[PDB]
RNA sequence: CACGGGUGACGGGGAAUCAGGGUUCGAUUCCGGAGAGGGAGCCUGAGAAACGGCUACCACAUCCAAGGAAGGCAGCAGGCGCGCAAAUUACCCACUCCCGACCCGGGGAGGUAGUGACGAAAAAUAACAAUACAGGACUCUUUCGAGGCCCUGUAAUUGGAAUGAGUCCACUUUAAAUCCUUUAACGAGGAUCCAUUGGAGGGCAAGUCUGGUGCCAGCAGCCGCGGUAAUUCCAGCUCCAA
């Protein structure tokens, strides 16, 4: 029942990528999970679902159709050396650090306190 | 310093005189004649066709053959025969001076569904929609004021899932069924 | 129009400006004395200190006693006399407590038959007059 | 005298309202105001009477 | 119309009201000016008379061992005060850009949420059928009365249908969330899942209804009401306006 289309595609050979906007039509259904069609995309392309990369659904009112953003990437490799780090770490590929940004501010003005080597030993 | 619009505007006006006999009683007729929900409704619809003849007056001022007095001359002449208040054979531009507000609430998607004979009175029409069982071509319509193109008036039918289309039967229907069997056993 | 060349526009002008002060609303809206003599600052309403309670006559066709209540301004030190409007609030008002004052109507003009007053309370220790009356709300103890 | 303040609004008599049937209200009310005045009336002898019009 | 004075005067692109003319507003996101408590003087630097740079004096104010040291929220929050009068001591550099030796670091610029009836757009609070009735065009009928092919409205009468407010699995959204959108399961009879705010003498739409008060209390923007049959006060019922 659920059904994928891509519009607009375009290969950039100096991003080695390929991206379009994928249409969904899901009748009836809720929209669909992204796992699930980074899947159709790999049996629609012919290639392994890990370098499918896919954002922005939005489900139109009615409830019938869904329209996304899709990339497809000419090797993994490739993909971590130039895809958002957001992105990659949804996939598991990247983890951020977990320091929150205020505890990063304090630190960096306890260290301007404190000259020489021991700006290393301020922090904790 | 913000990343945003701040671009908006009125839809209507209130009258003068609040206390008009005259005045009330004819906007009464409108308000009931199409299953309204207030007088505002009606003072937009006339705010709009006043626009319209704004519009015209200024360019029937205009010495003809001016470029603006035909560019804008037709294409104001298009759009009222694309939403089909203005007959095609009918369009230039003192025709629409000689036009009521009538003729635009005709082409509401609440009028339109009542004369197609999809519901049964002016008022169970605005129900329909409200509950989101009216589509055109393909994209069902949750409001009554919606205003229907002469080409799209043709493709208004009940949306595929509604009880009322071929859809499942609604909360009542289900529950009165399953108490049925749940009382027989 | 009196004089009419193509090159008497200072004459035309400058003659405006001399008798737009003959008008009398143009004359205390731009000039600073009817200013400086509002109590209220030129704000719409004020908040004062209730001095005391005090009912003024009408006037020759009336025959009623006004139920007043005499306030002190805070951003003036100004006393004004203010009409507790409705009928039997003059309860909910006592001495020593903070009221809010609002215009009676007219811009500064004394209105009906209460003899010069030309301010009304709205609101007494931060709750709505008008509450108290439906008795949707109760003074705060 | 500022005795007096208060007196009718405390002397008058005390009736509770009525508990009576709720009133249709939006497109429901409009609906039954253009029935009440224009498509279920008829004309009557000389003048005609108002709203609320009683004995 | 100099000079002087006042301005509740930062200027402009613009805003409101508008027949044609005009009148009033512009502290306010774009451009330009000015200023960092008040004045004055400088260092470095291509660029400063810089204030999240320095030096004085004036005012205010912090720590102190009483010898001294330190200060500038008209930045983001937040607090006191003033007042008629104005929000969180939140998350993030993912977007837009800027800075640096820099594809990598940083940015309360800026973005995202919270409060938010300033204001603007859309838009629920019922729909339908059957009985009882009441009218209407119809027929017969002198009318009355009756036939309903035809309606139209009304009735805390009966009846099954349709939904979203809400609860909430998930997906989607997103830097991570939230909201919207999609979609399971529950979710409407007094569908109590109960619409208010002002009025009913005139202007000005709408009761000479009933009970109370008796020039008192009160109402009334104006005209005026009220003195023992108040259409105007205080209440109940009914009606009007949005
Ligand atoms: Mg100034
Ligand atoms: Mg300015
Ligand atoms: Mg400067
Ligand atoms: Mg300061
Ligand atoms: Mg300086
Ligand atoms: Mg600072
Ligand atoms: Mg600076
Ligand atoms: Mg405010
Ligand atoms: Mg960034
Ligand atoms: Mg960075
Ligand atoms: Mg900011
Ligand atoms: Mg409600
Ligand atoms: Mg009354
Ligand atoms: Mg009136
Ligand atoms: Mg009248
Ligand atoms: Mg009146």
């Amino acid at each position: 029942t659920v059904t994928i289309r891509t519009r607009k595609f375009m290969t950039n050979r100096l991003l080695q990528r390929k991206q379009m906007v994928i249409d969904v039509l899901h009748p009836g259904k809720a929209t669909v999970p992204k796992t699930e069609i980074r899947e159709k995309l790999a049996k629609m392309y012919k290639t392994t679902p890990d370098v499918i990369f896919v954002f922005g659904f939005r489900t139109h009112f009615g409830g019938g159709k869904t329209t996304g953003f899709g990339m497809i990437y000419d090797s993994l490799d490739y993909a971590k050396k130039n895809e958002p780090k957001h992105r990659l770490a949804r996939h598991g590929l990247y983890e951020k650090k977990k320091t929150s940004r205020k505890q990063r501010k304090e630190r960096k003005n306890r260290m301007k306190k404190v000259r020489g080597t021991a700006k290393a030993n301020v922090g904790a | 310093p913000v990343a945003r619009s701040w671009v908006c505007r009125k839809t209507y006006v209130t009258p003068r005189r609040p206390f008009e006999k005259s005045r009330l009683d004819q906007e009464l007729k409108l308000i009931g004649e199409y299953g309204l929900r207030n007088k505002r409704e009606v003072w937009r619809v006339k705010f709009t066709l006043a626009k319209i003849r704004k519009a015209a007056r200024e360019l029937l001022t205009l010495d003809e053959k001016d470029p603006r007095r035909l560019f804008e001359g037709n294409a104001l002449l298009r759009r009222l025969v694309r939403i089909g208040v203005l007959d095609e054979g009918k369009m230039k531009l003192d025709y629409i001076l000689g036009l009521k507000i009538e003729d635009f609430l005709e082409r509401r998607l609440q009028t339109q569904v009542f004369k197609l004979g999809l519901a049964k009175s002016i008022h169970h029409a605005r129900v329909l929609i409200r509950q989101r069982h009216i589509r055109v071509r393909k994209q069902v319509v949750n409001i009554p004021s919606f205003i229907v193109r002469l080409d799209s008036q043709k493709h208004i039918d009940f949306s595929l899932r509604s009880p009322y289309g071929g859809g499942r039967p609604g909360r009542v229907k289900r529950k009165n069924a399953k108490k049925g069997q749940g009382g027989a056993g | 129009g009196k004089c009419r060349g193509l090159r008497t526009a200072r004459k035309l002008r400058s003659h405006r400006r001399d008798q737009k002060w003959h008008d009398k609303q143009y004359k205390k809206a731009h000039l600073g004395t009817a200013l400086k003599a509002n109590p209220f600052g030129g704000a719409s309403h004020a908040k004062g200190i209730v001095l005391e309670k005090v009912g003024v006559e009408a006037k020759q066709p009336n025959s009623a006693i006004r139920k007043c209540v005499r306030v002190q301004l805070i951003k003036n030190g100004k006393k004004i006399t203010a009409f507790v409007p409705n009928d039997g609030c003059l309860n909910f008002i006592e001495e020593n407590d903070e009221v809010l004052v609002a215009g009676f109507g007219r811009k500064g003009h004394a209105v009906g038959d209460i003899p010069g007053v030309r301010f009304k309370v709205v609101k007494v220790a931060n709750v709505s007059l008008l509450a108290l009356y439906k008795g949707k709300k109760e003074r705060p103890r | 005298s500022l005795a007096r303040v208060g007196k009718v609004r405390g002397q008058t008599l005390k009736v509770a309202k009525q508990e009576k049937k709720k009133k249709r209200t939006g497109r429901a009310k409009r609906r039954m105001q253009y029935n009440r005045r224009f498509v279920n009336v008829v004309p009557t002898f000389g003048k005609k009477k108002g709203p609320n019009a009683n004995s």
